[PDB]
């Protein structure tokens, strides 16, 4: 899962 | 404990491991809109903190507690369940604030505070607001709040709006059509194409977009954190009745959220709307399984139903119909497994948005 | 079971959930170098499959079992622990191969096979070869292999070589130095800079690079799948003695791997080398927190030690020194959580 | 003597030995902007010099005195404390001006002029204007100035402006990080990394740059040489409030200066601005040990404090903060020991 | 004290201020030939250090003492006069060697050692070897050496050789001719042209060169540090008799130096010769006021006399003559005020060095 | 004086 690996998304 | 009961252990392990990384703290801290707004909300409402007792739920590195300390808080209890609680302790000592910030490692549902507090601060917003189910921990913490106490943030607004995006919709079948092949290295894959289509449509899209793809004003579902209780978030029913401002195909619903810090001096807003500067929450879009044709003036009505699950997320159920023609569509999505589609380019406006000749405006 | 003993439960759930998604099968399948090399190795060595009994460990969509069937296998047991076993079954039926390919759901450590097999096939390679620890499942499956049975792939070679990449180093160093600030919104973060550096450089870097950044010929660690026992992979010691071909700063060690399919007709190689076409494995580079200065002709010596952990990966220990000067660099990396720079 | 009291002996020996070399006089003289601007400022204001008595403070080779003589000065006392005074005397004789230019060897604070003067001329500006502390000698010489007398230059404007230059920062930061190594030939140097950073960023950087790197309009501090006192330059407090015009990282403050010759006929300016032709003064930049992030519209406020020391320079203290975020930077720099970066 | 007697206060202030900068320690430490050779000389002669008492004269950051510790020294007394003694103490603590390295701040001529030592180590070489006059402090430190003690380095060799470099010589007058103009902004500067020429010719030139500019095999003047006394370096007379290998105009003398670490196991050599990799000492060249024509086979004879001064340097007197013609030249130079001419370019060989056609050797 | 300013020369 993507939310299990990264709950918060990356911002540049 | 309330947390262990509603959370699967597998989800909790990966969840708090992720937040034990300093790199993830940095990503959040470097979100200027998010960190600066929290600072402005706290320092500009200094009376809400001066000589007060504070609780910071999920303090992470403790940055929000340092803001409360800058505002004059007498005592701050910073609770963090990840291993980040150790790094927050190191920062409390290095900043000579051991007398005013107490780091309590553990889950806010399981720790004990020596006393009640005047104000709770936290940053419990996931993408689409509700992901991670931290809002329930934030509300659970009100058991430590004095009768007259405040909450920073105080309320949250979730905004929903129908959008048109032919490329996003068609992309789901372009990706699935990998399986519509009679001889992949000699193997006919076509029997799985429908399963691939189903898999993509269960994913919300975490992205940004141009506001001109929205076809109606948003509807807002507000959560007053001072009044709401934990159970109010277990099942979130959001009815909508969109008055179409544009005619076209509606491919789904777009989501964003705002929060307000209602202080004694002023109210400060933190918005993740597509009209505002981008945040690390971006925006979220859920496609319909089939597009709905709507004319300007029609009403697109339906429900967005969010059902909390034990993986610290929600199962999303959307049903919508255009009242004037009865055309209906639906979809079921897993909020925990979105597709991160952001690329870094400026979002393009939908075709057919020029009402004056672009050639006449080359030399405006 | 052997698997549940060596694997934490939370890691196994996420692991097999990941491989249940068709999108993740598509990603691997569409790696044309990987998939085409496997097919060519099997079909060219059709004698190793003609009328043979086959075991496909971690068949996923079943693609490799279809290749063995194309090569003439009589029966293929395709073991898959994720929910992808369902989709593989659909493909076996839709391709009218129910008489030759038998999907067996479950972990190869826990299922029961009706008979022994003549050859085992699998794609158990993670990035840097050993991630995911599926090589142990591949070796564990030899309990079903006839005495002189074969294995596809037959051997695996891990290559390591020192590299210089000032740009990569400064990227990771600059990120970590965010925690050097004395006044982030008025907060002194500097007491965490050491922890930051330790964390960021604990991440191996997955991307591709040009061979020109390598400062010495690589050393090779070989796993012979025909001979190895799964216990051999719990602790992997790789000593190295690099003869520096260029002067400059050694910023870390680069990793990649080749596997060989040693068939009766021919041996076929699948390579993830930085000189070969890109695969979904890319290459892997472990950075030193502080680079070592070396002169051409010096020897960079040390040990790369891989200790398997219960999250289906390895804790990597790299100790290296420039022998002529005694400059040493020690680093610990988490192979499970790399930084994808590509 | 006033000079010996505010100057350490080991600093004065080296200082005046430096200016005894003809090569150093050539370096200043060949600066065409400096020398040409001084000449035109004097000749165009010839009424300020015609039949007047002139004092040249630190005449060096005597070039400024020859300009005053060209303008019609009746008598010029050229004071010079280095052995350059002997070479200036040779030039006065070889140019047949012994009747009008009198070279007086020694420090202007320790010599005796036979009479008072109508105008003082000098080139006392150092890097960032104040280095060398010769401005105090220039002001000290006002003891010999007549009530209605003038000063050339008349005023000095030092300008400050925040800049962004990631390349410059990373050069200095990388040098200091040499002392982060844990195994230099097997020796752990890391315990000195903090001390190294303090040392490298204590050095102001002397070179030139494009105006593009400036993030806000400059702030100006003015010294009026006609009315300022020697003691006014012992402690110089320069408060600043910069309205940021661009977003990005503020890596420090950039410094330059203009001087004005306020003559009776016209006013002539000599500028070391980064938008003007290069002079041997270049420009000066004081780096923050850690940059400050600012947004367009923010305000960068603080104070630049210069405290004169007995080595003929200043200890610079720069404190700055982004008001909107409270992000602060504090730095101490030694103006005497800059890093000359111009390649 | 012996140091204060022979040194002017102003010179000592500038001198030790310079060596208090970490940046200057880095410059020396990053000279790989210099630091690497010292490490090898010490570690490969481990028997000269194993369980021995060591004195490190002018230890700076202490790097040489750490090498002695790596070789097995029981006790090391690291004397340093600049404020770098503080930074060295920090390094001794951080490296957990306080029991084996004792940093003594102050001048080796003025401090007290609790005992005598078996071996003295130091890096007392300035450019042209003798500049800075630290060799005398190195020899002075022998008052702490046991009767049969060793010294690292043990001997020093200064090499002299005549060179031809028309460009270097002519550049002196090109620079001075700035003053040979009759109207510099209306001022005749010509009367100072001779003074400018004098000023440039008093400066030795520090840079590197191609060995083919040398016109004769070098002459070597050796200092044996085991035997030499402080007073031997107050007046250094170096006679020379050069037998010309090439015909041309002799423009001056080039200087470089080597040192030898004569250990029990081996002798390690550190060379700054123009045939070796560049060091931070480079090489040093002193011009003649007038060039001397010599033909191959002639003898160029004369004396190089170094007279120590109270500014920690030497006044250089060079006299030379071509015996076959009697043509003589001389010059007086200040070793303390050299001109740093190094640009970073590879030195070009003297013209007229091609004995075969370069065009025929294109493509090889 | 160049020697008073820098006894030891800079090596790039
Ligand atoms: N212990 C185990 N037992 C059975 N399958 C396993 C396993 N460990 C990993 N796997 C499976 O092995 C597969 C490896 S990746 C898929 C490879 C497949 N042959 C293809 O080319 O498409 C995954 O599907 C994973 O679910
Ligand atoms: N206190 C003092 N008294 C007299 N001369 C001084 C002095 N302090 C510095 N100087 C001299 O002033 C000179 C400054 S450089 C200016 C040289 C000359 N006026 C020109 O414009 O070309 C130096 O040569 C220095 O020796
Ligand atoms: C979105 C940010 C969440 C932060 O709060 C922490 N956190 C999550 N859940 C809890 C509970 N129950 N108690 C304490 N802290 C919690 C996350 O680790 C993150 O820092
Ligand atoms: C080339 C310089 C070497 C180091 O030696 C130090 N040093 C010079 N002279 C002395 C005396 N007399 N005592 C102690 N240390 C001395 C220099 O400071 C430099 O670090």
């Amino acid at each position: 899962s993507t939310g299990g690996k990264a709950p918060r998304k990356q911002l540049a | 404990s309330v947390f262990s009961e509603r959370t699967e252990e597998s989800s909790a392990v990966q969840y708090f491991q992720f937040y034990g990384y300093l790199s993830q703290q940095q990503n959040m801290m470097q979100d200027y809109v998010r960190t600066g707004t929290y600072q402005r909300a706290i320092l500009q409402n200094h009376t809400d903190f001066k000589d007060k007792i504070v609780l910071d739920v999920g303090c992470g590195s403790g940055i929000l507690s340092f803001f409360a300390a800058q505002a004059g808080a007498r005592k701050i209890y910073a609770v963090e369940a990840s291993t980040m609680a150790q790094h927050a302790e190191v920062l409390v000592k290095s900043n000579n604030l051991t007398d005013r910030i107490v780091v309590i490692p553990g889950k806010v549902e399981e720790v004990s505070l020596p006393e009640q507090v005047d104000i709770i601060i936290s940053e419990p917003m996931g993408y689409m607001l509700f992901n991670e189910r931290m809002l329930e921990s934030y509300l659970h913490a009100k058991k430590y709040l004095k009768p007259s106490g405040n909450m920073f943030p105080t309320i949250g607004d979730v905004h929903l709006a129908p959008f048109t995006d032919e490329q996003l919709y068609m992309e789901q079948f372009t990706k699935a059509n990998f399986w519509y092949q009679p001889s992949f290295h000699g193997v006919d894959l076509s029997a799985l194409r429908g399963a691939a289509v189903d898999e993509y449509f269960r994913q919300p899209v975490v992205d940004t977009f141009d506001i001109r793809i929205l076809m109606a004003k948003s509807v807002k579902y507000t959560v007053n954190f001072l009044e709401a209780k934990e159970g109010d978030l277990h099942r979130i029913e959001i009815p909508f009745k969109f008055h179409m401002l544009h005619s076209g195909l509606v491919h789904g619903l777009a989501f964003w959220f705002d929060v307000a810090f209602i202080g004694s001096i002023m109210t400060v807003w933190l918005s993740t709307a597509p009209t505002e500067p981008l945040t690390h929450w971006y925006q979220v879009r859920c496609l319909f399984q089939s597009p709905l044709f709507a004319k300007a003036g029609d009403t697109l009505s339906g429900t967005c139903l969010l059902i909390a699950n034990k993986r610290q997320s929600y199962d999303i159920s959307i049903v919508a119909q255009v009242d004037q023609t009865g055309s209906k569509s639906s979809n079921l999505l897993d909020l925990k497994n979105p597709f991160f589609r952001y690329t870094g380019t400026t979002p393009s406006p939908p075709p057919g948005s020029h009402y004056t000749s672009p050639s006449e405006n080359m030399w405006n």
